[PDB]
RNA sequence: UCUGGUGCCAGCAGCUGCGGUAAUUCCAGCUCCGAGGGCGUAUACUAACAUUGCUGCUGUUAAAACACUUGUAGUCUGCCUAC
RNA sequence: AUCCACUGCAGCGAAGGCGUUCUGCAAGUGCACGUCCGUCGAUCAAGAAUGAGAGUUCGGGGAGCAAAGAUGAUCAGACACCGUCGUAGUCCGGCCACUGUAAACGAUGCCGGCCAGGCCUUGGCAGAGCAAGAAUCCUAGACUCUGUCAGGGCCAACGAGAAAUCCACAGCCUGUGGGUUCAGGGGGGAGUACUGUCGCAAGGCUGAAACUUAAAGGAAUUGACGGAAUGGCACCA
RNA sequence: CACCAUGUUCAA
């Protein structure tokens, strides 16, 4: 009952992979087993972009600064905060978004 | 490179089919004289062959004078006391020991030293069997330094 | 590492026949290998074969004709008397009618039927059917 | 879940109970000898 | 795998001999502790004196009382 | 919801394919047409079939409804598809602009024969 | 493009040019020798294609080929011609 | 096969793949049999043909097309470029 | 075509093939089709020699003409480019054909309405007609396919190097094939160009 | 009563095909047991046996559904044998459909000689092995007076296939009757599969029935 | 799928199981089956058993690849030398 | 103390393991080659050298985190999860400190031969290209294509398998033999007892039996369930 | 992401 051909991780030709810490839980998870997402947001969402750009001087729409986060998750917190969802046995082989 | 590693490489040279290319008017006495000239200068057989292959157009000394390089060295009294395989392995072990004796906590120089000394003994066994080395011969770390 | 060139040759030939190849390359060649191949030819399980000179353990190209089912080597080369011939037949061959055991005997590398008819035993060397 | 049916308690914890038992035994035999 | 090769007779025989000890039937037959420990010291029948009667509750799913005697 | 059943749809389809020349886009005359065409045991079923047929006829009027075969129009489409132009488009094309043939395709036509043939454009990539 | 199943005994030139110097049907050399001359002189040195160390003139001692990882790199202007 | 009298005891001697030499068994529903027509000099087809049986093993290994190529080269049908 | 010169291609035929682009492959290659590709263009397309294309075309013609009772031949094409071609091919040879979607189990399900038990079947594209090839395997019928340079010729017995993805390429190939099949049997002559155009085989949209 | 569906059905209904080897020679699918009932009549030239009727259960909510797999062997003792495994909800229909499937799956069993070729073939021509699941079943050629030395399932299959002598070596979970009978059936199948010097010579292809009766087959449409 | 008694009791039963008031299995009666001047029981060993595997086992997950290299004894070792 | 992002179906190392920059020291693999030797090799009981983390020893260090402990909640209990602290420990050095175990895993011994196709990637070597800053010159370690050797993977035939699955192997296996080492023989008792040996200790290695039991177990299926996910729904919500 | 422990024996 090996569930994954790569046993939940992308470690190949390695022996040891650095252990990183989950973003919220704080769990030590291998760097390749972790579900990692580099997310880019804005300091301001469109619920406030007009209200701030109307009072800004050096900014406007399409100009506000961004947030670059790189959230790394353990499998538990990924599945709970629904970053990832359980997939079918046949749809587990899908590796592109 | 398969003996003491996971290496599976095959990069070795490959002779022709001929066994002289109809050029190289140079003949046996000349090539042997060249061999002995650059053997007097301390150059070992493997380097003799390369210095005679690169710029002199003499590949496969054997083909010009059927005696291989070590044969023509022994036939002129210029062959070393210990074969160059052993000699270079001894020198490598000497350097590794010299290193780790001060880098006392390498723990990988130690492993590679175990390997190179195992090779040294596996080859010294063969040479003692073939009588190229004296029957009493033995590789000691403490005295190998005074051979290079 | 590289035991029994004959074993490697026979396994290559059997794998080629199994894959359906019409000619197989074998590397290197030996006297034992050539005599085994000639014993196969004599009964027609093997087409022509020719040796290409490497100057380094010459190689062989055998032409296969679909009549082979299996070539194998029996290692170690057990000794075989004439009473043991029937034991080896009933254990190795698929039938008592066709298929052959190759034996190295004091009379050269020999078929098992030829060995039985000219009254000699020897060391087993393989089989083909 | 990650494993199939230990037919007792967790093998790590019964291994640990065995180790504690073993050194209690060791102390009782060191009493005598 | 096992050693083929025409001079591995000692290896093969010693391995078979040291490995036969994992057959529990052979092991109990050859290990001289059953003649010692078993009450029938290698014997079909023995004679004894009835010491007491015993009612033994049958194992699940059965619920009888088997009548035995301590001998 | 008012999703129809196949006992209505598959009857609408054959009624259309057999009587497209008689029906209209009017429900209450398609009703009187079907009440003489079909033997429907129920008037509610008659009216469901009639309404679905009027819907399909309205879609016919609108545009190409995918799923019916009006023969007296599909024979027309078939015979126009089977109409022959006097000159094959490929013939007049090789007359007008020859044929664009690349470097290695000229190399292949030279490898075989047909190398020095007419109407080539000698194009390269 | 042949329609023919190339037998191993007579292999095509295209495929046999690609093969490793060992995995050919007959193992052969993957090198050659060169007659080489520098404009600074006339002596025709005979060098190896894949030189292992530096090669200089017999008299001028000006480097002709300089060793690299693979084939030799002949110096600026040194004319060369492959030998049979 | 016969029985020492020259009397064929084997019913249904099967047919063999023409590329390999392997027997086509009684359940090889992937095997095929052909008829490549023969043609006179004037381009017409006389009712003559060369027959070719292929085995399901070949037709799975995908060497059936190249086997046909080889067989027609042997039978002087496919024209080599030259 | 080996001994027969009258079956060799004509200059006009090669011109109208190069026109319909049947000499062009795709950026992908199969090692079983590597034998029919002459070379590559520096944009990647594999040009495949109309010589071998014509050899395999006249070979398929030989098989199709040796097959008497042409109603035992089924042309198959699933993609839109090719259905008009197979319809015309059936019309002019006597063969049978199928619609866009091959009903799975025709060549296996005996109690099926669309049984279609042929003696041979001619397939436009293997990658698209993967089904009929499988049922061929299950039913012992040979397969003659128009194999592009990107085509699994697993159960294909007679592959023909083609394009399979050009609406005029398919029409051209089926026109050539039916022309050869009608030249054989003594129905069509050689010198006289036969009256049916190639424009009838190409794919025309409904409107 | 039996309106033939396939070309083989029509040919055997109209006596264009003579007997089974005419279909075996081209390996054509049968798909209709009426063909083999035409060539081997029901009572006499074909005996059928029911080896086992095993219930299998699919669990459902509110109960569990039980259905019987019937294993039926079909054969006359001259070299033909077939194996049909068919589920059904009732034992009657299971057995009937299994007889039909076994009749469709009837195959020819090559028979050979162990030693001298004196009379008629009596044993398997070669050592054969059949696989299904873990059950490997080896059929070994036995001499004239050895008899069938199999165990029940292979014994009756070999009896039906009409071999007089055979040694066997079953290796798997032989108590699984399904696989244990499929293995020996597969072995009897490989019997003709193995190639011998007897079959070394030329092929000499023939017209298949479809080509040979193309004119007849093009009328019933 | 016999008849009476018993009613998870008595008991049977190598294993699976039978016995809880309609027991095809207990206690009996009748009947029937098997070996038969014999049959049962217990114990030991053999075969079954390719479940000790030389022929001839298995080792990803069922029992079982040493953490990993080295390395002695042991085992095994490339091509060639007469018409 | 630790070296984010870069950081990956990337590389290296016998494995454990290895990530800031400059630098000292020795080393390895691969590749290239008409260099040398000339069988010197494969696997290996005993033996030897490395061996995560925990643990121990001697001397320092102590930010952060944290067994034990303290302590506030939660709870029926809660010296549990949760929260606040907190000691050993984690960090450094040592006769070359000791130990010598891990789901030390690819749960897959090592050497050798053969094994369809397609795709990605690492390092060379070879041959080409429309292929690169400042400029426009000029070359350039960049990029593209092809071949090949070595490495790391992915998906796809035959075959194998109980299946899951394997696929440069878990294929070539009842059509069974290339060579070699280790281990297993129903489940427990038990990796226990005794003994031996190593260690400061913890403990490692070695390692039974009496007795007990008919199943343990593996893969897969159908249903049921879920304080699992998704999507529909009901005033018996 | 408060807390949500349990269900006598054989039989089906
Ligand atoms: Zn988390």
């Amino acid at each position: 009952t090996v569930k994954r051909r790569n046993h939940g991780r992308n470690k190949k030709n390695r022996g040891h992979v650095c252990g990183i810490r989950c973003s919220n839980c704080g769990r030590m998870t291998p760097k390749d087993k972790a579900v990692k997402r580099f997310i880019v947001r804005n300091m301001v969402e469109t619920a406030a972009v007009r209200d701030i750009a109307d009072a800004s001087v050096y900014y406007t729409g399409y100009n506000l600064p961004k947030l670059y986060l790189k959230m790394q998750y353990c499998i538990s917190c990924a599945i709970h905060g629904r970053i990832v969802r359980v997939r079918s046995v046949e749809n587990r082989k899908i590796r592109s978004p | 490179g398969r003996m003491h590693s996971k290496g599976k490489g095959i990069s070795n040279s490959c002779l022709p089919y001929r066994r002289a290319p109809s050029w190289l008017k140079t003949s046996s006495r000349e090539v042997v004289d060249q061999i002995c000239k650059l053997a007097k200068k301390g150059v070992p057989p493997a380097q003799i062959g390369i210095q005679l292959r690169d710029s002199h157009g003499i590949g496969s000394v054997k083909s010009i004078t059927g005696r291989k390089i070590l044969r023509v060295l022994k036939h002129n009294g210029l062959a070393p006391e210990i074969p160059e395989d052993l000699y270079h392995m001894i020198k490598k072990a000497v350097n590794v020991r010299k290193h780790l004796e001060k880098s006392r906590k390498d723990k990988d120089a130690k492993f590679r030293l175990v390997l190179v000394e195992s090779r040294i003994h596996r080859l010294a066994r063969y040479y003692k069997q073939t009588k190229q080395l004296p029957a009493t011969w033995k590789y000691e770390s403490s005295t190998a330094s005074a051979l290079v | 590492v590289r035991q029994s060139t004959l074993a490697d040759c026979l396994k290559c030939i059997s794998n080629a026949e199994k894959r359906g190849k019409r000619q197989v390359l074998v590397r290197p060649c030996s006297k034992t290998i050539l005599r085994f191949l000639r014993v196969m030819q004599k009964h027609g399980y093997i087409g022509d074969f020719e040796v290409v000179d490497n100057h380094r353990g010459n190689k062989i190209v055998i032409e296969l004709n679909g009549r082979l089912n299996k070539c194998g080597v029996i290692s170690p080369r057990y000794d075989i008397s004439l009473p043991q011939m029937e034991k080896w037949i009933t254990s190795l061959l698929p039938s008592r009618q066709f298929g052959f055991i190759v034996l190295t005997t004091s009379h050269g590398i020999m078929d098992h039927e030829e060995a039985r008819k000219k009254h000699t035993g020897g060391k087993i060397l393989g089989f083909f059917y | 879940g990650s494993i199939s049916r230990p037919r007792g308690m967790r093998r790590k914890w019964r291994k640990k109970r065995m180790k504690r038992l073993q050194r209690r035994r060791r102390k009782m035999r060191q009493r005598s000898k | 795998g096992k050693p083929h090769g025409i001079r591995t007779a000692r290896k093969l025989r010693s391995h078979r001999r040291e490995q036969r000890w994992a057959d529990k039937d052979y092991n109990k037959r050859n290990l001289g502790t059953t003649l010692k420990c078993s009450p029938f010291g290698g014997t079909s029948h023995v004679k004894g004196i009835v010491l007491e009667k015993v009612g033994v509750e049958a194992k699940q799913p059965n619920s009888a009382i088997r009548k035995c005697v301590r001998v | 919801g008012r999703v129809r059943t196949k006992t209505v749809k598959r009857a609408s389809k054959v009624i259309i394919e057999k009587y497209f020349q008689k029906l209209t886009q009017d429900f209450q005359t398609n009703k009187k047409v079907i009440c003489e065409i079909a033997i429907v045991p129920s008037t509610r079923l008659r009216n469901k079939i009639a309404g679905f047929t009027t819907k399909l006829m309205k879609r016919i009027a609108r545009g190409p409804v995918r799923g019916i075969s009006l023969k007296l129009q599909e024979e027309e489409r078939e015979k126009r598809m089977d109409f022959a132009p006097e000159v094959s488009q490929v013939d007049q094309q090789i007359m007008d602009q020859g044929v664009e043939v690349d470097e290695d395709t000229l190399a292949m036509l030279a490898a075989m024969d047909m190398a020095n043939i007419s109407h080539l454009k000698k194009v390269q990539v | 493009s042949t329609f023919k199943d190339s037998n191993l005994l007579f292999p095509p030139e295209a495929s046999e040019k690609r093969k490793h110097k060992l995995k050919r049907l007959v193992q052969g050399q993957n090198s050659f020798f060169m007659d080489v001359k520098c404009p600074s002189c006339w002596a025709i040195t005979i060098v190896f294609s894949h030189v292992a160390k530096v090669v200089v003139c017999s008299s001028c001692n000006t480097v002709l080929a300089q060793p690299t990882g693979g084939k030799a790199k002949l110096t600026e202007g040194c004319s060369f011609r492959k030998k049979p | 096969m016969l029985n020492d009298e020259g009397i064929n005891v084997d019913a249904y001697i099967p047919r063999k793949c023409s590329a390999t030499n392997q027997l086509i068994t009684a359940k090889d529903h992937a095997s095929v049999q052909f008829n490549v027509g023969l043609i006179d000099e004037n381009g017409a087809y006389i009712g003559e043909y060369k027959t070719i049986a292929f085995a399901g093993f070949l037709r799975r290994g995908a060497a059936s097309d190249q086997a046909l190529n080889r067989l027609m080269l042997a039978a002087n049908i496919l024209k080599e470029k030259g | 075509s080996k001994g027969r010169p009258i079956l060799d291609p004509t200059e006009d035929d090669i011109r109208k093939l190069l026109a319909c682009k049947v000499h062009l492959g795709t950026k992908n290659l199969v090692k079983q089709m590597e034998r029919y590709v002459y070379a590559r263009r520096k944009d990647g397309i594999h040009v495949l020699d109309l010589h071998m294309t014509w050899q395999k075309l006249v070979l398929a013609a030989r098989v199709l003409v040796a097959i008497e009772n042409p109603a035992d031949v089924c042309a198959i094409s699933a993609r839109p480019y090719g259905q008009r071609a197979i319809l015309k091919f059936s019309q002019y040879t006597g063969a049978q054909y199928v619609a866009s979607r091959f009903t799975p189990g025709a060549l296996t399900n005996q109690i099926q309405d669309t049984f279609m038990q042929p003696r041979i079947l001619l397939i436009t594209d293997p990658r698209t007609d993967h089904q009929a090839i499988t049922e061929s395997a299950y039913g012992n019928v040979p397969v003659i396919a128009f194999c592009d340079t990107d085509s699994p010729l697993v159960y294909v017995d007679l592959a023909i190097p083609c394009n399979n993805r050009g609406q005029k390429a398919i029409g051209m190939l089926y026109w050539m094939l039916t022309r050869e099949i009608l030249r054989m049997r003594g129905t069509c002559p050689r010198a006289v160009p036969w009256e049916i155009k190639v424009d009838l085989f190409f794919y025309r949209d409904p409107e | 009563e039996w309106i033939p569906v396939t070309k083989l059905g029509r040919l055997v209904k109209e006596a264009k095909l003579r007997k089974l080897e005419e279909i075996y020679l081209f390996s054509l699918p049968v798909k209709e047991y009426q063909i083999v009932d035409e060539f081997l009549p029901s009572p006499g030239k074909l005996k059928d046996e029911v080896m086992k009727i095993s219930p299998v259960q699919k669990q459902t909510k509110a109960g569990q559904r039980t259905r019987f797999k019937a294993y039926v062997v079909v054969g006359d003792c001259d070299g033909h044998v077939g194996l049909g495994v068919r589920c059904s909800k009732e034992v009657a229909t299971a057995i009937r459909a299994s007889i039909q499937a076994a009749k469709v799956a009837v195959i020819p069993v090559r028979r050979g000689y162990w030693g001298n070729k004196i009379g008629l073939p009596h044993t398997v021509p070669c050592k054969v092995t059949g696989k299904c699941g873990s059950c490997r079943v080896r059929l070994v050629p036995a001499p004239r007076g050895a008899g069938i030395v199999a165990a029940g399932v292979p014994k009756k299959l070999l009896q039906f296939a009409g071999v007089e002598d055979c040694f066997t070596q079953s290796i798997g979970q032989t108590r699984t009757l399904g696989n244990f009978v499929k293995a020996t059936f597969a072995a009897l199948s490989k019997t003709y599969g193995f190639l011998t010097p007897d079959l070394w010579p030329e092929t000499h292809f023939v017209k298949d029935p479809y080509q040979e009766h193309t004119d007849f087959l093009s009328q019933g449409l």
